[PDB]
This record gives C-alpha cells, sequence and structure tokens, in this order.
RNA sequence: GAAAGGUUCCACGUCAACAGCAGUUGGACGUGGGUUAGUCGAUCCUAAGAGAUGGGGAAGCUCCGUUUCAAAGGCCUGAUUUUAUGCAGGCCACCAUCGAAAGGGAAUCCGGUUAAGAUUCCGGAACCUGGAUAUGGAUUCUUCACGGUAACGUAACUGAAUGUGGAGACGUCGGCGCGAGCCCUGGGAGGAGUUAUCUUUUCUUCUUAACAGCUUAUCACCCCGGAAUUGGUUUAUCCGGAGAUGGGGUCUUAUGGCUGGAAGAGGCCAGCACCUUUGCUGGCUCCGGUGCGCUUGUGACGGCCCGUGAAAAUCCACAGGAAGGAAUAGUUUUCAUGCCAGGUCGUACUGAUAACCGCAGCAGGUCUCCAAGGUGAACAGCCUCUAGUUGAUAGAAUAAUGUAGAUAAGGGAAGUCGGCAAAAUAGAUCCGUAACUUCGGGAUAAGGAUUGGCUCUAAGGGUCGGGUACGAUCAACUUAGAACUGGUACGGACAAGGGGAAUCUGACUGUCUAAUUAAAACAUAGCAUUGCGAUGGUCAGAAAGUGAUGUUGACGCAAUGUGA
RNA sequence: AGGAAACUCUGGUGGAGGCUCGUAGCGGUUCUGACGUGCAAAUCGAUCGUCGAAUUUGGGUAUAGGGGCGAAAGACUAAUC
C-alpha cells in the first residue's frame, strides 16, 4: 500500500529539519537515487556512485555529470552551442 | 626476486661453461 | 609425508642414496564388519619428506619385506 | 567449554591476528593464527578476476611453476580473454581503415 | 615490559647485582665506618626510573 | 589579549588541509612542444571522486613523445567526459568538450574550465564544481582574449593560455541543503579544521574584539578598515556597503 | 523434562512469554520459509511437468 | 597478553622490622636457581610527521627548506686472461635518513618435558630464504612443448633492455547462504554416582594439528541454440537479440571430504605386579542426528554519503625480442630429488580490591582476546558446571542516636520554597487511543481485559517415490483454541514506563565550567552580509631564494552576524 | 481491487533513520544521601543522561607561555591557569 502521503523517501527524517527542507531534500535525493537511461548500452542501468560520477551497471562505463542529476541543463545547453559554434566555424 | 634470481641463474651458467672449458 | 600407491615406485625410491631408515608398522583393521584384516605400512625416511606405502595384502607384504635392501636400516612395530 | 588464548604477543584483534579455534591430537582447544586471505589476480582491462590463476599471497608466486601464474595465451596471466579478442580485433579492424584512408587521401590530391 | 631493549635490561641486571647487604667481614677491616648498605633498593619502595 | 583564532590560523598546526586521501593536484598537460604546434591525443582512463572536493577528476593517460612510456595527467572531470573518451589536448585540436584548445583558438561564447591564467601554470581558474568561464571576445593584436569569469568579473588573458572545453562536473551541489551538524562535520573533516565555528561576540574580550559585556553585542562598527592590522580584523574587511543586498549590484 | 513438557506444548501461555512475538520468532524469518516452500514446490512442479512454464510464472510472481 | 614494573617468578632457610590484630605464613628478610627461536616479535617498508645535505637567512646559540637556483650517482653484461679490474661498451635518473613490538610483512605444527622455560628444549613431522650444485625427467635435426572449437589444461616446456598490468591495498550497516568451533541430542563400547521406592537412569571418555596428494564452489567464463503467450530468478527484482531459459563444459580451492602425517601419539579402562628406578601386559578409542541456536570467518548482494572510506616496501605476470643456442649431439634447473647455512636482541612473572599510577599492600584510575547450562527477547537480573577464591582485626551483648534496608490502621501533600524522598505504574497478547501537527508524528497517548498448572485439539515442513490424485519416511518450536483444576492464584522471586491539561524558554541530536553552576549558555543546519581573479584576500615568521589556507580557484577560500 | 483516463486504494515484502526502549561502554541530573582528620586532595550507593554515532578509545604524531588549544566555561595547558 502507499505507506506516505507526502514525506516520500525523507520519512527518514521524521519530524526533523523542516518541512521546505525536507522537500528539496526529497526533489534532490530522488533525483540521486534515481537510475537513468545509458547513452552508449541503451539500458537503464545509470546509478550514481559519487556526487558527479554516473556508472552503467552493464557496459561498465562512466560518465562525468552533475551531483545529483546525470546531466544538467547548462551542461546540455553548453553542449548545444558548443555543436552548434563547431558546425559554424567551417561556415 | 627474479633479479636475485636472473642473477644467480646466469652465475650457474656461468659457473657451468667455466667448469667444462678446462 | 607423502603417499606411495606403486610398489616399484617404492622399490627406485628405497635405492635413493640418501634413504637411511624405513619403518614397517603393522595395524588391525576392519574393511567390513566380518573380517578383521592386517594392514602394513612401510615408512621410508627420506632426506625431506617421508613416504608412505599402504599395504592390505600379508602375501605382497612379506615379499615386499624379503625385496627390501639389506643395506637399510629397518623397524618393526 | 574450554577457552582459548592468543599464542603470540599480540592481544588485539587486528587483520593480522586472525585466529580460528581447532582441536588437537590431545583433545584440547587450542587457537591457531591464520593468514590474511589471498585476492585473486584482476583483468588489466576490465578488472574482473582472471580465470587459470592461483590465488595466493605475492610472496607465494615465487614458489608455484608456471602452470600456476599463467594460462597459454598472449597476454596469458594479464588480461581477460574477451579483452584480448576485442583488443585483436581493434588492431586488426582500424589497421585496415588506416590502409583504407592512406588509399583515398593519397589519390584524392594524385588527381588533384 | 616483557618485549625489552638491551640497555634497560642491563640496568635491570646491575641492579640486581647491586641489591645485596654487606659483606660481613668488611665490618672487621680496621677504620671501618660501613655498618649496612644504604644504597639498598627494594622494587616496591622506590622505583630506579628507567 | 589573546591571539586570536583567524590569527592563530597561519601558523598551520592544526590548520593545514587533510591531504591523505586526494589522488593528486589536477594540472594540465605541460604545454612541452605538441600543445602548441598541434595536437595530442590521450585517452580517459577512469573518473574518480576526490576526497574534500566537489568536482569528479579523470585519468587521462597520454603516450610521452620522447621516451616510450605512459604519463598520466589528472584533469579535473567537465560535464559529459566518459571513459575510454579520446581527449584531444593542442592547438590543432578540435572543438569538443573535454579539450583543451588554447583560448585563441575557440570562438566568442566558448564555455571552457580549468582556465590558465598564464600559459604554462597548468589551470587556475573556473575549477570548482558546476562553474565555467566565457569567452567575451579576442584581441588579434596585443594577443589577449577577454573573459567572464564565475564572480561576474572580466579578466584579460593571453590567448596562448589554455583551457578545457566544458562545465565542470559536480554541479549543483549547493542546491541541496546539509541538514545536519554531521554531514558538516563529514565535508569539513576532510578539507581543513574549520567548523564548528564560535561566534566572536559569545566570546570573552580576551579572546576576540567583539567579546564581552553582560549583553551579547558587538559595541564598535563591524567595518574594519583595509588598513588594520592582524588581531583588529574580525568582521566585515573593507565594507563597501552593508545590510541586505537590493536591486542589482551595477555590476 | 522441562523440554519434553514444551515440545509436547505446555509452559507456553501469556504469562509464560516476556518478550514480542517477533522477537521470539521473527515474521521476516516466517515469511522466508512460506516462500522458500513455495518457490521449491513450484519448481519441483514444473520440473515435473505438472505445469507448464507460463502458469509457473504468474504462480511466482503472486506467491 | 599490551603499556608499566623489574626478579616481584621458583626453591631452601627464616620472623628483628613490614603485612595499621596476629603470624609457624608471605609479593617480607637471607641464600641460590631460572627466561634456550631460520619459522613468535624487533630488525625491513612506509603513514601523520620528524630531519641532515646543496643553498639562503641570522651578531650568534641556530632558522628555513626535504627536491629544492647542485657538475648530487650505480646496474648489469662482459672483455682481458702482463691483470687487475681499468679500458671495450650498453642501461638508468630515484635523488639522505628516522618514524608502527595494534598498519604492511617470506616460513612450524603436534605430543612430551621443569621447582620455576617453551609455537624457543626433547621426539616426530614440515616449510621459507640465500647459496652451491649433480642425477633423473622434460624439450630439440620443424631448435626454444603439446592437447582442447573454446573457456582453458599439464611435472617441466629459453627470454635481456624497456614498458604495462595485477597483488600488497583497505569504509560502515542490514539481512541471506555456507563453513569452523561450541551448545543440544540418539545408539553402542568403558568407568563413576543414586538405589526405602522409582529411574534401559545421572555424570564423564570416545580426540586427530601444521603440512602434502586426490577431490570438492557460490560467482564468473566458454560451446550449441535463438527466446512474446515474455521467460529465468532473490528474503530483498534484477537479468536477457550487446544472445535468456535450457543442454554440455571451464575455472578460483575460502572451505569441506578421503588418504598420508597417525596411532606408534593422546585419552578411558582392566589385570599382573613392588623398599624400589617403579613399571609391565592387555583391551577400547565407533557410528550418527538436528538448528531463525551462540561466537567467529567468509561469500554473493543491497543501503548510506556535498563522507566514496592509506602509502610504500615487496612478489608475480604480461608486451617486447637482445643474446645464446642441437645431431653424435646438446640446450634447459619457474619439474622432481639431492647438499650447506640461517646471525643480533627480547622471551621469567604480575597486568591489578597486593607486582602499574595515585606519598601505601588506597572501595579510585588503567588497552584488549576466549566466554558453558537453565529461566528469560537477551553475553540483563537470579541459580549452577569447569576454573578460582573463602581474602577485608576478631569475640560477647543487642541501650540511645546514627548509616543502609523495610513495613504501617484512617486520611491522602493538610507537609514543604517546591510532592524533595518514597510509593504507585511496569513484561507480553488483545482491544482502544484525543487535541494538535512541519502530515513524518503525537503514541506504550490516554484507558481497559488476560496471563499458572495439567489433559487435549487444530494449523504451519523436509526427503524419497510415478507408461513412452496419492503413498512411504523423518523432524521442528511457533501460533491459536478448548475443557479440567486451585483458599481468584498466576510477567507469582528476579526483571520492569506514573500519567494528563497548560505556560516560559531553546528548534531538534550534540558540547562545556576535571574538583560547587549541564542550563534558557555554546555549537548546529538554515539565512544574510563582507573581502578576494593569484604581482590576490586572510594569517604566520627575527629574517629568508621562508611559510598556512593551497594536492586550493568564486557551487572556492577567508572574516562576521543570526540560529530549524 | 477500483477507475474512461489521470491516477488512486488494500495486503504484503523490504529494513531507512545524527529515530526510539534498553545492556556493555561513555557521562555525571537528583538525593543538595553516605563520607567529609574519607577507601579517596573529588570517592561510594541509589536514582539518572546517552548508548551506532557530531560515538567511545589505545598507540604514534603536531601545536609551548603573552604562547598554545578552546562546539567559548576565561575553560584546559602534569592535583598549578
Ligand atoms: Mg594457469
Ligand atoms: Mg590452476
Ligand atoms: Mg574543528
Ligand atoms: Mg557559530
Ligand atoms: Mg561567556
Ligand atoms: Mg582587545
Ligand atoms: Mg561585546
Ligand atoms: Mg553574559
Ligand atoms: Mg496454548
Ligand atoms: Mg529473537
Ligand atoms: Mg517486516
Ligand atoms: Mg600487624
Ligand atoms: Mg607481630
Ligand atoms: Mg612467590
Ligand atoms: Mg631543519
Ligand atoms: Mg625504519
Ligand atoms: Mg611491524
Ligand atoms: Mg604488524
Ligand atoms: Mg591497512
Ligand atoms: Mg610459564
Ligand atoms: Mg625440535
Ligand atoms: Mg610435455
Ligand atoms: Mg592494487
Ligand atoms: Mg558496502
Ligand atoms: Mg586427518
Ligand atoms: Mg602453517
Ligand atoms: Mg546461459
Ligand atoms: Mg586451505
Ligand atoms: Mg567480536
Ligand atoms: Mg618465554
Ligand atoms: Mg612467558
Ligand atoms: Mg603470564
Ligand atoms: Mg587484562
Ligand atoms: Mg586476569
Ligand atoms: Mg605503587
Ligand atoms: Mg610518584
Ligand atoms: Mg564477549
Ligand atoms: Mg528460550
Ligand atoms: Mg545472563
Ligand atoms: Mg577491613
Ligand atoms: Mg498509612
Ligand atoms: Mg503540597
Ligand atoms: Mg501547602
Ligand atoms: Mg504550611
Ligand atoms: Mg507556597
Ligand atoms: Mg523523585
Ligand atoms: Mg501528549
Ligand atoms: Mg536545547
Ligand atoms: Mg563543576
Ligand atoms: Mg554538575
Ligand atoms: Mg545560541
Ligand atoms: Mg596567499
Ligand atoms: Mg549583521
Ligand atoms: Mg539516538
Ligand atoms: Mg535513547
Ligand atoms: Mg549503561
Ligand atoms: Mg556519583
Ligand atoms: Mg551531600
Ligand atoms: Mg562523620
Ligand atoms: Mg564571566
Ligand atoms: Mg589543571
Ligand atoms: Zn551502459
Ligand atoms: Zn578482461
Amino acid at each position: 500500500a502507499k505507506r506516505t502521503k507526502k514525506v516520500g523517501i525523507t520519512g527518514k527524517y521524521g519530524v526533523r529539519y523542516g518541512s521546505s527542507l525536507r522537500r528539496q531534500v526529497k526533489k534532490l535525493e530522488i533525483q540521486q537515487h534515481a537510475r537513468y537511461d545509458c547513452s552508449f548500452c541503451g539500458k537503464k542501468t545509470v546509478k550514481r556512485g559519487a556526487a558527479g560520477i554516473w556508472t552503467c551497471s552493464c557496459c561498465k562505463k562512466t560518465v562525468a555529470g552533475g551531483a545529483y542529476t546525470v546531466s544538467t541543463a547548462a551542461a546540455a545547453t553548453v553542449r548545444s552551442t558548443i555543436r552548434r559554434l563547431r558546425e559554424m566555424v567551417e561556415a | 626476486m627474479r633479479a636475485k634470481w636472473r642473477k644467480k641463474r646466469t652465475r650457474r651458467l656461468k659457473r657451468k661453461r667455466r667448469k667444462v672449458r678446462a | 609425508a607423502r603417499e606411495i600407491t606403486d610398489i616399484k615406485q617404492f622399490l627406485e625410491l628405497t635405492r635413493r642414496a640418501d634413504v637411511k631408515t624405513a619403518t614397517v608398522k603393522i595395524n588391525k583393521k576392519l574393511n567390513k564388519a566380518g573380517k578383521p584384516f592386517r594392514q602394513t605400512k612401510f615408512k621410508v625416511r627420506g632426506s625431506s619428506s617421508l613416504y608412505t606405502l599402504v599395504i592390505n595384502d600379508a602375501g605382497k607384504a612379506k615379499k615386499l619385506i624379503q625385496s627390501l635392501p639389506p643395506t637399510l636400516k629397518v623397524n618393526r612395530l | 567449554a574450554q577457552r582459548v588464548t592468543f599464542r603470540r604477543r599480540n592481544p588485539y584483534n587486528t587483520r593480522s591476528n586472525k585466529i580460528k579455534v581447532v582441536k588437537t591430537p590431545g583433545g584440547i582447544l587450542r587457537a591457531q593464527h591464520v593468514k590474511k586471505l589471498a585476492t585473486r589476480p584482476k583483468c588489466g582491462d576490465c578488472g574482473s578476476a582472471l580465470q587459470g590463476i592461483s590465488t595466493l599471497r605475492p610472496r607465494q608466486y615465487a614458489t608455484v611453476s608456471k602452470t600456476h601464474k599463467t594460462v597459454s595465451r598472449a597476454y596469458g596471466g594479464s588480461r581477460c580473454a574477451n579483452c584480448v579478442k576485442e583488443r585483436i580485433i581493434r588492431a586488426f579492424l582500424i589497421e585496415e581503415q588506416k590502409i583504407v584512408k592512406k588509399v583515398v587521401k593519397e589519390q584524392t590530391e594524385a588527381a588533384k | 615490559a616483557a618485549q625489552k631493549s638491551f640497555r634497560i635490561k642491563q640496568k635491570m641486571a646491575k641492579a640486581k647485582k647491586q641489591n645485596r647487604p654487606l659483606p660481613q667481614w668488611i665490618r672487621l677491616r680496621t677504620n671501618n665506618t660501613i655498618r649496612y648498605n644504604a644504597k639498598r633498593r627494594n622494587w616496591r619502595r622506590t622505583k630506579m626510573n628507567i | 589579549g589573546r591571539v586570536i583564532r583567524n590569527q592563530r590560523k597561519g601558523a598551520g598546526s592544526i590548520f593545514t588541509s587533510h591531504t591523505r586521501l586526494r589522488q593528486g593536484a589536477a594540472k594540465l598537460r605541460t604545454l612541452d612542444y605538441a600543445e602548441r604546434h598541434g595536437y595530442i591525443r590521450g585517452i580517459v582512463k577512469q573518473i574518480v571522486h576526490d576526497s574534500g572536493r566537489g568536482a569528479p577528476l579523470a585519468k587521462v593517460v597520454f603516450r610521452d613523445p620522447y621516451k616510450y612510456r605512459l604519463r598520466e595527467e589528472i584533469f579535473i572531470a567537465n560535464e559529459g567526459v566518459h571513459t575510454g573518451q579520446f581527449i584531444y589536448a593542442g592547438k590543432k585540436a578540435s572543438l569538443n568538450v573535454g579539450n583543451v584548445l588554447p583560448l585563441g583558438s575557440v570562438p566568442e561564447g566558448t564555455i571552457v574550465s580549468n582556465v590558465e591564467e598564464k600559459p604554462g601554470d597548468r589551470g587556475a581558474l573556473a575549477r570548482a564544481s558546476g562553474n565555467y568561464v566565457i569567452i567575451i571576445g579576442h584581441n588579434p593584436d596585443e594577443n589577449k582574449t577577454r573573459v567572464r569569469l564565475p564572480s561576474g568579473a572580466k579578466k584579460v588573458i593571453s590567448s596562448d593560455a589554455r583551457g578545457v572545453i566544458g562545465v565542470i562536473a559536480g554541479g549543483g551541489r549547493v542546491d541541496k541543503p546539509l541538514l545536519k551538524a554531521g554531514r558538516a562535520f563529514h565535508k569539513y573533516r576532510l578539507k581543513r579544521n574549520s567548523w564548528p565555528k564560535t561566534r566572536g561576540v559569545a566570546m570573552n574580550p580576551v579572546d576576540h574584539p567583539h567579546g564581552g559585556g553582560n549583553h551579547q553585542h558587538i559595541g564598535k562598527a563591524s567595518t574594519i578598515s583595509r588598513g588594520a592590522v592582524s588581531g583588529q580584523k574580525a568582521g566585515l574587511i573593507a565594507a563597501r556597503r552593508t545590510g541586505l543586498l537590493r536591486g542589482s549590484q551595477k555590476t | 523434562a522441562h523440554a519434553q513438557s514444551k515440545r509436547e506444548g505446555r509452559h507456553s501461555g501469556y504469562g509464560k512469554r516476556k518478550g514480542t512475538r517477533e522477537a521470539r520468532l521473527p515474521s521476516q524469518v516466517v515469511w522466508i520459509r512460506r516462500l522458500r516452500v513455495l518457490r521449491r514446490l513450484l519448481a519441483k512442479y514444473r520440473d515435473a511437468g505438472k505445469i507448464d512454464k507460463h502458469l509457473y510464472h504468474v504462480l511466482y510472481k503472486e506467491s
């Protein structure tokens, strides 16, 4: 059954530290404990080892990523503009 | 080891050829 | 501290020019519940290891004892 | 219900002071100090345990023969079989690719 | 301690050799002033501090 | 009065950085010949965690051009670098994430990191997690590039300076609350002895300028002149302003 | 004699229990015994051919 | 056993002093004896760190710095056979040293033995390192092995410089599997105890080391094959066209089994004996079973981190192909056997209500290993076995006042600054559980009932069994219910929450005034501000060619305030 | 199991937490108990706080006097601050 209404993974913290802080650590702990799609092997095997290190259990590849997500939006847009500038330097 | 072992090996081979020289 | 399972390896062992002593040990064993037999162990004391040969037939045991070299110091117990 | 003692002067539960209780032919219990357990050698590329290789402490490998330390392949006791296979494939394939790159980059500017 | 150094054991040996009473023929020498061993040391009363 | 705590910090007895579990200084490869006349290729063998550092490190292996051997440089891993990836470092290197192009050979708006101040110091700028340096513009004459730093400052460095293309990995770390003195303890336990911090106003006047009084109060103004001396600089050093920052700072 | 009477079932009422039911016997190990029994029986039946793999799978899941 | 002590250890003699009484006794006094190592440690390695040298400071005692603004050295092959070791060569660039008796690390076990020593001595059985070396075996006229599709196998089955890789080498917690020892238990062979009565009964012995050979495994890997009707599968849900299940194999040998070691040892008994050294002679030492058991080791996993949880010595392997090599002969000593040596220091004893520190033979303090049975959730409390003590000045009486422990009719906080102290409550099962809330809690809320013994009943399992539904057998403590029974007693001793309504204050966990204040004080997470882009900020230093932050770079460092 | 869907609900499994009761341990609230020419220049007894970590602790090592160290009491720095 559904054990908790809204605290989720932050039920391990009990009543401590305040609800508005528990909400932030909930939204970030879900991300850092989620599994992700490996862009090399195609499987849902990528897990965080430490902050910034995301390794695939299947293909044993290790990607440098965000502290709690495998890729940040800033890194995504930097990759996009770097691709565009690389495409522009020939033209 | 492997270094003193190789040196012992060459010492034994040198002694064998030097005693069979005669 | 080793075991030998061939009588002719034991024979080529007991004339190895560093073997000095051997010991023939007699044991009372029971292969099944009705047959108490007499096992012999021939232990040659080499310079680094003790080689044991186990024989369960008294005829092969005594024939091996006759075939033992005379210069070897044997100990019967 | 017998109780044992350390047989050395180390009174502490460190990794080099691991004991195991054994029963002697005297019928008594006695501690017996066991050395630390060995780790299997690992592949240089994939980091998995190399099969065919004996599991010993590093000084004990000086006492065994070459059979216990190797297999009968290139990169025998060093790399995994699949790692050897994929590096062979990579070598042959990209040397062929280097050849075809050589001939096409030669012939384009030879024409021009 | 049991695992001790040779220097400590040598000082302990010298102290063991020194821990003795007078030879009683010394009180018979002429112009003798020594009655007893004033430098006597026991392990329960004073420590060597070594 | 005593010698105060921030005054004692410079002796470096118990205030040194705990460097037992660090993989080494994360520096760039030396600008020998290949990096300034062409490129050179290395391979990312492993991306590892460094103690006391929020950003992950990357162990890149190059070949020595003059001796038959392998050199292992420790880069700060940029976001997107994976194991087995080929890193290209040099003047003729292609503009990709992880490459170590000089700043003269990148267009405007390029996002770089681990940037050299002067060519040869092997990475000084934008090395913390999630930080990066933007290239604003170039000056071919007077060969300098203007860059925007993470602080918002604008520097003018040599165009021969190098930088790793991309963003330093481990970003968004400080967006999570630590929630616990234990977590702060374990964070600082591998950096240095700078935690916890006793307020100077809760000390005695022998221990701090702010100490003493029948109520906990600072007394004089907490803004300290830059020309003050050691033992006095406890507070806001050379504050141009103070209080809550409303509006843009006119950067 | 006390162990014989306990095996037979005496000295086990509420006045002789000082620990909780979970402390006397964990519900986890009870569940483990149950699941091992069910999985062992299902594998035995499947390898004997009395059930097919498609029935075995749903029985495994709902067990 | 570690630190510490140092002869306190053991024997003989002994009681003047000490053992706050005594003393014939003693850790006392006097006289002697006692500590045996190639394998246990130190020695070796490096950690935090200390610290010469080259240099640079300082009037100087000396300071900095430890690879630096240094011309910082040694390694193998040989060649020569006036010959010594130069010259022939070739390689190499770390760059003192010290620093762990708990880190890393070459190698030893059993039995016996002394008044006091033993993993050290005796006997037996092994192993490692270093060095010499000969024989056998292996290999070669296809010179430097063959077999297997493969994973890989073997008794061996050249391999320099150089390079690469691995081991050494690693957190913590949870549960699960397996192993060892212990616990429990059946049969049998012995001995002992109880026996008014009962008890095929109670207790005890039935053991097998290091090392060696054969075999033995989760994981992992290989071959065939090609999977949706998706399958396999863990306690815990992950895996599969990047090739599952399935069939067949390969491997690590932790570990376990058999054999050797090794029954000759040790143990338990019986009989014969004799001033006696005292033995001598016989037997038996066997076969099992169980488990959420305790302790411990290990494996495969899983959880946690803005924490990802030493280094070096040391050893091995691989890539490479230098050089040397056979046919009347060799080449090999990572295979077997065989020979020699293994130094120096420690080793006794206590390790604490008497061997250490506290002025002492002080209720204080002082690191760690082993850990039986019953009750019971439990290394709780209580009782017992093995082992160890029976030590602390005693005797006689039983006044007051004390200290410690208790009990009290009726009332029930009227006592007192104040319910201080004490009492009450208490375990387990079932029922029931409010305001408020940050929705997680509050909560064991509050508040009730039951609990013994005996005789039964029910449910909950394993292993074997089927041409090409069931039966047999073995063994668990878990829960529920029902009668019956008793001076209504039953968590019967032990053990074990008092609760509620509010206010002030601090968010919480945490920390401090050792020896009068543990708190509302400090800290904290969170919040906010300030300085700084390295020719820099903050700080140190007498100076320095000096340092800390910094193995750092604004998601950072430094300085403050406030305190979820 | 419900629902048109979004998704909701029930029963299990699992075993998180600077959670909790409570040993060893660490500490030292109250009796303002004992003692107070003591066993003791800080102890004893009961009652207590905490007990998986911001834990406890051995050894090694670093910081030395207007200095050190200090989760800050002017606390500690060999019964000395
Ligand atoms: Mg092999
Ligand atoms: Mg093998
Ligand atoms: Mg601190
Ligand atoms: Mg503060
Ligand atoms: Mg104050
Ligand atoms: Mg002042
Ligand atoms: Mg003030
Ligand atoms: Mg005040
Ligand atoms: Mg019942
Ligand atoms: Mg239990
Ligand atoms: Mg459960
Ligand atoms: Mg007296
Ligand atoms: Mg007297
Ligand atoms: Mg004595
Ligand atoms: Mg110096
Ligand atoms: Mg040393
Ligand atoms: Mg050592
Ligand atoms: Mg050690
Ligand atoms: Mg270690
Ligand atoms: Mg002894
Ligand atoms: Mg001997
Ligand atoms: Mg062969
Ligand atoms: Mg390693
Ligand atoms: Mg783990
Ligand atoms: Mg055996
Ligand atoms: Mg051994
Ligand atoms: Mg398969
Ligand atoms: Mg073994
Ligand atoms: Mg333990
Ligand atoms: Mg000794
Ligand atoms: Mg001893
Ligand atoms: Mg002792
Ligand atoms: Mg002790
Ligand atoms: Mg003791
Ligand atoms: Mg004393
Ligand atoms: Mg003293
Ligand atoms: Mg214990
Ligand atoms: Mg029980
Ligand atoms: Mg108990
Ligand atoms: Mg007394
Ligand atoms: Mg009354
Ligand atoms: Mg009242
Ligand atoms: Mg009143
Ligand atoms: Mg009154
Ligand atoms: Mg009043
Ligand atoms: Mg009270
Ligand atoms: Mg309440
Ligand atoms: Mg508080
Ligand atoms: Mg106080
Ligand atoms: Mg107090
Ligand atoms: Mg405060
Ligand atoms: Mg600076
Ligand atoms: Mg302010
Ligand atoms: Mg807690
Ligand atoms: Mg608690
Ligand atoms: Mg306690
Ligand atoms: Mg007290
Ligand atoms: Mg008092
Ligand atoms: Mg008094
Ligand atoms: Mg004050
Ligand atoms: Mg003091
Ligand atoms: Zn992948
Ligand atoms: Zn591999």
